[PDB]
């Protein structure tokens, strides 16, 4: 099956986890067809 | 890594340092996909003409880093090297096609908030997301400019360095170059026109080209450093080998055999 432990995979821990952003992350959001 | 900045603490904590036992060496970037499997590019491994043959014990992975040249004493963890798998069709003569390598560590790390799993992509994700103009972000600890020639600046960064660029549309990608590029390649960067600037560099291979996916919310790693020509050129695009169309081959070796 799976070599794995991670399917918690993507959450960071000190930003994900905690509801926070980091410094440059809503730029590639904006991207993203465009915003909004 | 040319014209970035210098990371968040914890901002890529699948990360990976590949790291040569003797001499001390940095050689490259990977990534954590799994508390025991690493993905990096197999050129960093393996590229017969400049002499490279690294096997599972030349090399130790640090796991949890974010200075290039201190221990972090209580947050990287060295991890010793069981297997090393190479794409068997990965072709180092030619263009670099399928520049893809796992390597299975010795025994599992655990998480923490510095080390945690990057997600790899499904048809439906890799579709949504890698469309030109769309924007992913690529860590590493590599050069900062061209240092083959004689060049001002620091050539190394004390610190893991971020850029976020877009994806370019093919077209475009195989008139910058005279290297064949291959479906299992895509490039990115800045046009000319852009305004904007940054790249990856000799260094960065094997470190991840991410995507955040704005319906869950988990970043996926969309491609691998792979190659270039310099670094942060006008009218040149970095080239990444495409995690989505060789996931058969990752599934294929990631599962044959049982925990
Ligand atoms: C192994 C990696 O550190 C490195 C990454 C370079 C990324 N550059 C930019 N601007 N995004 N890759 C390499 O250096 C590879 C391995 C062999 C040499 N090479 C090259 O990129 C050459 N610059 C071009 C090339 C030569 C032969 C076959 C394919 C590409």
């Amino acid at each position: 099956t799976f070599g794995s432990g991670e399917a918690d995979c993507g959450l960071r821990p000190l930003f994900e986890k905690k509801s926070l952003e980091d410094k440059t992350e809503r730029e590639l959001l904006e991207s993203y067809i465009d915003g909004r | 890594i040319v014209e970035g900045s210098d990371a968040e603490i914890g901002m890529s904590p699948w990360q990976v340092m590949l790291f040569r036992k003797s001499p001390q060496e940095l050689l490259c970037g990977a990534s954590l996909i799994s508390d025991r499997w690493v993905l990096t590019a197999a050129h960093c491994l393996l590229y017969p003409p400049w002499d490279k043959n690294f096997t599972e014990n030349d090399l130790l992975v640090r796991i949890g880093k974010h200075s290039r040249t201190r221990y972090e004493r209580n947050i990287e963890k060295i991890s010793m090297l069981e297997k090393i798998y190479i794409h068997p069709r990965y072709n180092w003569r030619e263009n670099l096609d399928r520049d893809i390598a796992l390597m299975k560590l010795k025994k599992p790390v655990a998480f923490s908030d510095y080390i945690h799993p990057v997600c790899l992509p499904d048809r439906e994700t890799a579709a949504s997301l890698l469309q030109a103009g769309y924007k992913g972000r690529v860590t590493g600890w590599g050069n900062l400019k061209e240092t083959w020639t004689a060049n001002v600046g620091k050539g190394q960064p004390s610190v893991l360095q971020v850029v976020n660029l877009p994806i370019v549309e093919r077209p475009v990608c195989k008139d910058s170059t005279r290297i064949r590029i291959t479906d299992n390649m895509f490039c990115a960067g800045y046009k000319p026109d852009e305004g904007k600037r940054g790249d990856a560099c000799e260094g960065d291979s094997g470190g991840p080209f991410v995507m955040k996916s704005p319906f869950n919310n988990r970043w996926y790693q969309m491609g691998i450093v792979s190659w270039g020509e310099g670094c942060d050129r006008d009218g040149k695009y970095g080239f990444y080998t495409h995690v989505f169309r060789l996931k058969k081959w990752i599934q294929k070796v990631i599962d044959q055999f049982g925990e």
